[PDB]
């Protein structure tokens, strides 16, 4: 399960120094697309190096099949483009290594801040050399809710913010960050409780679900079964604050 | 769970002196375990490290990248020369090319080597030669063709056998993208974690 | 700093089993010893560790060695039945936590097998089931995908769907 | 050159944030130690300010300061105040989350003269000097060059601390996230008016602020190009708490959103 992970880990930092030497040039979504292919053709370029077999998951050309179906790579290189567009400093790749329908490695790097949170089943999940522990809340006092607007479908927003309200009556503070994937991170270092997304899509959250679970966490559909996976509903956290948000937001099933 | 039975049965289907009781008479002595005093004895033919052995072999074949009948032809024609044959393998094996190229970085790899020697990239005594089974005689220059020396690949490769261990025994011309070999490293040149002797006893006893 | 390789294991307990392992059983040494205390110590020049084979020894080691006295060794003979017998029961207790409850037997697609199952993970609760993925639960010898999932939907109505206890 | 006032209180802000970001990595030290509803004031805020007093002390012997923690300590001259938050967003700290920052503003009369904003996580110094702009890490700042509510994203803070007009914030929220493009909530008023500076939010609204925090980034906003106001044109906000701020046409377009949903206790 090395090996993986060093490939893993080699493409994430060439795909970050690639994205932040970029980043360092000025402007005022031609640019964000074009950093954005340049920054797949250097992974997948280097990925070729080894085992140019296993079945890539792009976010935009579907799926780049292989003649070697037993892995999948799900790949984002990057998330919340709003803010590279918006010269935010607050976005990372996402790698993901799934085998038979399930994930077994993930690596999240944001370029800006050199985080690293890397993970897989049994060795868990460090941040360059941290056994991470998730947080240690086990109720909704004092507890920070990495949230999310759906900013392509703001359908459930009436019943989203009815959760919101009921949310802002239990929970302590909220959070946005545009990045799911790193809300997903932060919940895994227990930077941030718990977290929740309506429809997300598997390119994304793939290596952050493995993160969060791995760091001690689970994760959840907005209706408890296990269609995230084609859902991405996500409701994720350690199961203190999954059960202690659930309880008040499944009341407002809408999806 | 406490061990206050079978001793006969527990230290023969464990087979080995772990030190369990302190053992203060002679353990083959007191009954019939496999191990017998004098290690050399009981056993005539016995090379150490046993199990190990082959688990080196393929240890030393996946840094060769090399498989095992053209091991056993290097053998045959390394045991018709007099001389220490366990120094003589490493030296044939160490005459070819692909390892030195995996020196050079023509290859970073002597997978990449190989590749690199079956890909028409290698010009031995300015001729196209590509199969990797021969023996290029030392004092001897080897270059990347001279339509190729602007790619990625072998400004890439050259910049990686500049960054790694630079041989005494193999002049590398980073500028010149080229190596100029003089003779195989002799015994204080290799890898002092490995074993040929005790390989030369196995393919001789 | 020291270029030595470092260990970090205990320096109290635990510590004597890299040395002081064949010597540090107190339980039958003292057993033995606290009547033994007027008389004498034990013979450490034999292992007896495995004292079965090692006691069926004649009178040599018998005739050697004071302490061990015939009937000595006959009631201890009988104390090292009650010995056998202590192994064979620590055997019976290791095999305990496994936590088969009616909150976690009953259970739809639960047979006390998949009661053993699911602590043969480490599972010791009913909470716990609620408190791992398809993913998680799974490499069970006999445990797929879907009933995994349902299992894990009980598990969640028992616990979180109601959200009961 | 460089404004004097402004050197002294960078000096000071470098102090401070050199000082939270050694203390950031050893999170056994500093503990949870809440002051009202879901306000920590942990020991290290207490030593980052008392570190930025004492480096302003050397300068100013007789400026009168003021500080969510002492309170107002006077001066001999008075004339000329110093706003501080050693630390802005203590939750956001606490939970060891690597976004927040000092924030030192120094008004003279009344007006706001100088300000500073330090992120010491990602080495972010927001400096702002009337008359003669913003600057971040020596590049000029002119907002975001958004003209509408599409494709705008709107960073806020949530009245977690003034939770009765929850449910009238949300109202509003509902409505901007019918026009806006997406929002963006990071804990640290300080901080949050400073992006609004950098563009990197194109506008920013809040809810029950303390004077102590937007005076080290509305004049950051203002010499930003942007500008400021309450949630009805006015400027009672420096009493109430309430701010909304942007480039003008941003905030123009926000004000007219606003005005009807807003519960009257606010205006
Ligand atoms: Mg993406
Ligand atoms: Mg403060």
């Amino acid at each position: 399960m090395h090996p993986m992970l060093n490939i893993a880990v080699r493409a994430a930092r060439k795909a970050g120094n690639l994205i932040a030497k970029n980043y360092e040039t000025p402007d005022a979504n031609d640019f964000v697309t074009n950093v954005d292919k340049a920054a797949e053709a250097v992974i997948i370029d280097t990925i070729r190096k080894s085992y140019p077999q296993h079945t890539i998951i792009t976010e935009e050309s579907g799926e780049l099949e292989g003649t070697d179906q037993d892995v999948q790579w799900v790949i984002d290189p990057l998330d919340g483009t709003t803010n590279f567009i918006k010269r935010l400093p607050h976005f990372a790749v996402s790698i993901a290594v799934r085998i038979k329908g399930r994930t077994e490695v993930a690596v999240v790097y944001d370029p800006m801040r050199n985080e690293l949170f890397t993970a897989t089943r049994g060795q868990g999940a460090q941040l360059n050399g941290y056994r991470l522990r998730g947080s240690t809340a086990r109720d909704l006092d004092g507890t920070i809710l990495a949230t999310g607007f759906p900013f392509k479908a703001k359908q459930y927003a009436t019943t989203y913010i009815n959760i919101v309200g009921k949310l802002f009556n239990e929970c302590a503070d909220f959070r946005r960050t545009g990045s799911a994937a790193l809300d997903l991170a932060y919940v895994a270092a227990g930077r941030v409780d718990g977290f929740f997304e309506i429809g997300l899509r598997p390119w994304d959250f793939a290596a952050g679900e493995l993160l969060v679970r791995e760091a001690g966490g689970i994760v959840s559909d907005f209706t408890g079964g296990h269609n995230y996976m084609l859902t991405g509903n996500i409701v994720a956290g350690n199961p203190r604050v999954v059960k202690a948000m659930l309880a008040n937001m499944r009341d407002e099933l809408s999806d | 769970a406490r061990y206050l039975g079978p001793k006969l049965k527990l230290s023969r289907r464990e087979g080995t002196d772990l030190f369990l009781k302190s053992g203060v008479r002679a353990i083959d002595t007191k009954c019939k375990i496999e191990q017998a005093p004098g290690q050399h004895g009981a056993r005539k033919p016995r090379l150490s490290d046993y199990g190990v052995q082959l688990r080196e072999k393929q240890k030393v074949r996946r840094i060769y990248g090399v498989l095992e009948r053209q091991f056993r032809n290097y053998y045959k024609e390394a045991a018709r020369l007099k001389g220490n044959t366990g120094e003589n393998l490493l030296a044939l094996l160490e005459g070819r090319l692909d390892n030195v190229v995996y020196r050079m970085a023509f290859g970073a790899t002597r997978a990449e080597a190989r590749q690199l020697v079956s890909h028409k990239a290698i010009m031995v005594n300015g001729r196209v030669v590509n199969i990797a089974s021969y023996q290029v005689s030392p004092n001897d220059v080897v270059s990347i063709r001279e339509k190729a020396k602007k790619q990625s690949r072998v400004k890439a490769a050259l910049e990686l056998a500049e960054q790694r261990e630079k041989p005494t025994w193999l002049e590398v011309d980073a500028g010149k993208m080229e190596g100029t070999f003089k003779r195989k490293p002799e015994r204080s040149d290799l890898s002092a974690d490995i074993n040929e002797h005790l390989i030369v006893e196995l393919y001789s006893k | 700093l020291s270029g030595w390789e470092l260990n970090v294991m205990t320096v109290d307990d635990l510590q004597a089993k890299h040395q002081a392992e064949a010597h540090a059983a107190i339980d039958a040494f003292t057993k033995y010893l606290d009547i033994d205390e007027d008389f004498a110590t034990v013979l450490v020049e034999e292992g007896f560790s495995t004292l079965e084979e090692l006691a069926y020894v004649p009178m040599k080691e018998l005739l050697e060695i004071e302490g061990l006295d015939e009937p000595t060794v006959e009631a201890l003979r009988e104390r090292a039945k009650n010995a056998l017998a202590t192994i064979a029961q620590a055997q019976e207790e290791s095999l305990g936590d496994n936590k088969p409850a009616d909150d976690l037997l009953n259970l739809e697609g639960v047979d006390r097998d998949l009661a053993f199952k699911l602590a043969a993970r480490g599972v010791c609760t009913l909470e716990d089931l609620a408190e791992q993925g398809i993913d998680d639960l799974a490499d069970i010898e006999g445990l797929t995908d879907e009933k995994a999932g349902a299992l894990i939907m009980a598990a969640r109505n028992i616990c979180w769907f109601g959200d009961e206890a």
